[PDB]
């Protein structure tokens, strides 16, 4: 654990990067997290809200 | 924009309606600025048979 002080910054960034990627599978609300889906599924007047 | 219509059809003249007159005869757009007036025409537009 010596140089914890350089690995912390790594696994910060890493860390970040992760729960940045990892959002894009929430829905926040839409019938589902994937873009296609609802694209494939909707016609512009619901696939829009 | 002129047109006569059946009484169950009038409902679907406006943003975002599915069926016949709206998919096939009259389509409107979703971001539609304007008025729907509409009334009865049985006294000018009904005939006997």
């Amino acid at each position: 654990s010596a140089l914890g002080k350089l690995q912390d910054v790594v696994n910060q960034n890493a860390q970040a990067l992760n729960t940045l990627v990892k959002q894009l599978s929430s829905n926040f609300g839409a019938i589902s997290s994937v873009l296609n889906d609802i694209l494939s599924r909707l016609d512009p007047p619901e696939a829009e809200v | 924009d002129s047109f006569v219509i059946r009484g169950d059809e009038v409902r679907q003249i406006a943003p975002g309606q599915t069926g016949k007159i709206a998919d096939y005869n009259y389509k409107l757009p979703d971001d539609f600025t304007g008025c729907v007036i509409a009334w009865n025409s049985n006294n000018l537009d009904s005939k006997v048979g």
